């Protein structure tokens, strides 16, 4: 979505 | 008789558009999930998972949303917050653009800033902490694992899907975050509707979690610029069951499709569009998948 | 059934919110023009202005598109010639944002800037300059006297009101900038479907040029912060005629509503749409209104 | 529409 992780 | 009670109910009903530049004799068709409140997909199980955290009594008159998100998930729970009168915060890491952050802020977000640093992780963590101060009082609904999300999918993206194409669709591509989209599209199009197509999973190459779980390799995930997708493990909304493919894009090639999406189309997109715009039109271009009707999940408009 | 040929003929089919804090037992209800391609009313005019200038043989395959403006109207004819594969030269004062050039390049616009100080005049006189160097090449769409703007509002948005309130609608309001929306959709209402709504054009207090004409008083126009609306002249795609009612809205009262339309109801707006809300409520509160169905035009979303 | 005039 934005960063679930990482992104 | 089309009146709708708030906001939240104007969800979905997306448009879908035939590309001329990609794909093959016409075969790559988009559905525009930037044409929605929030201006994503994520408008659906915003909507829904409060209507069901509504419905199944765990959110009611008084209580507060809680919830860690840095993306589209956000804006949807602020948009259906304020339109049914709930109190809401949101955790995510300080990093976070100053657009975003407005926004929220408008939206009458309780905005809960986290270390850079420490990236989601830190902003679940902060979450949770909030919750444990009052559990009577918050309420977390869990993108990544409640039933409400795919279940949005399958009673209206899918139907969308399959009614405005007239039962001809014959694959599906959507990139992967929560998993939802893919999930409850698939679910209402072969189980629902009895067609046997091709679902297609899309997500980055830099984060190939999907790929490397369903050939036995070692998960390694990895940072990459597709916002929205490569959530860097497998979420219990993903139903690996009742996906046949599984297509990995790179950053580069998401980015440049979506300026092409804008240039060629004048679709004006996300870059997680881009990469299942790229995905799919790989696909279209295999002698396998031309006589076949491809239908693309754009999840996001571009500003 | 169900798939665009391209994303110019994907427009309107807006939904119908009822407000909880505007209005009186519900009696204001909007029309979000936010949903559309391109995030605005004006993608319906850039679509039928194309498609008018195509069938009555203006504007053919080589020729490209000149337009001075600096607004809604850039972006939507830039979206439909990028659809349907047309050349668009836009000018505009150099003072516009980085934000809209960047989008306006980013959708293959050829963009010529004019002198900041001169202002639209500086723009549109460019915009002759660069049609008088090839008259057979160029083609000027004319968004405020162009038939074809107030046509496609009869044709779909008025029709889109009378279907969705089951011809219930008493009340329409909207901003008026070029006049084609409330045109068009009093044409349709009153004309095509037969009923004597109240139709209630909408300016800046600031610039209030409709006021001030048909009340026979110099006409004195103004700057102000309305985007969208309050051109400082009667433009030749407003029917006086049709108009029963003309209200003014201040820019700091249009603003604050736009804030109020994001954090009360969840409904992301842009100023011109809080001046309509503004005004709309005050008519919703007077007990003439109070049995009346007041539907309300929001031109564009707020990102 | 962003200055028909003024604005």
């Amino acid at each position: 979505i934005g960063d679930g992780y990482e992104f | 008789m089309a009146i709708y009670a708030d906001n939240s109910y104007s969800i979905g009903n997306t448009p879908l558009v035939r590309l001329k530049h990609f794909g093959h004799n016409g075969n790559v068709v988009v559905k525009i999930e930037g044409r929605n409140p929030s201006y994503s997909v994520k408008c659906r199980i915003g909507a829904n998972m409060v209507w069901q955290a509504e419905k199944d009594g765990t959110l009611t008159k008084g209580k507060e949303i809680v919830d860690p998100t840095s993306g589209n998930t956000g804006i949807a729970l602020a948009y259906v917050a304020a339109a049914r009168g709930y109190k809401i915060t949101l955790t995510m890491p300080e990093t976070m653009s100053l657009e975003r952050k407005r926004l929220l802020c408008g939206l009458g977000v309780n905005l809960v800033l986290t270390e850079g640093a420490k990236g989601m992780k830190g902003a679940i963590a902060k979450a949770e902490e909030i919750v444990a101060s009052d559990p009577s009082r918050y309420v977390m609904l869990k993108q990544f694992e409640n039933p409400a999300n795919p279940q949005i999918h399958r009673e209206t993206t899918g139907p969308e899907i399959w009614k405005d194409t007239d039962g001809k669709v014959d694959v599906v591509v959507a990139g992967v975050g929560t998993g939802g989209s893919i999930t409850g599209i698939s679910r209402a199009i072969k189980l629902d509707f009895g067609k046997q197509i091709t679902s297609v999973a899309v997500e980055p190459v830099e984060s190939p979690v999907i790929s490397q779980t369903l050939a036995g390799e070692e998960v390694k995930p990895g940072p990459h610029k597709i916002q929205g997708i490569g959530a860097g493990f497998i979420p219990k909304n993903l139903d690996l069951s009742i996906i046949d493919r599984v297509e990995t894009v790179d950053s580069d090639t998401a980015l440049a499709t979506a300026r092409r999406l804008m240039a060629e189309e004048g679709i004006l997109a996300g870059i997680s569009s881009g990469a299942a715009v790229a995905a799919a039109d790989r696909l279209a271009k295999l002698p396998e998948f031309a006589d076949k009707l491809i239908v693309v999940i754009l999840p996001s408009a571009s500003e």
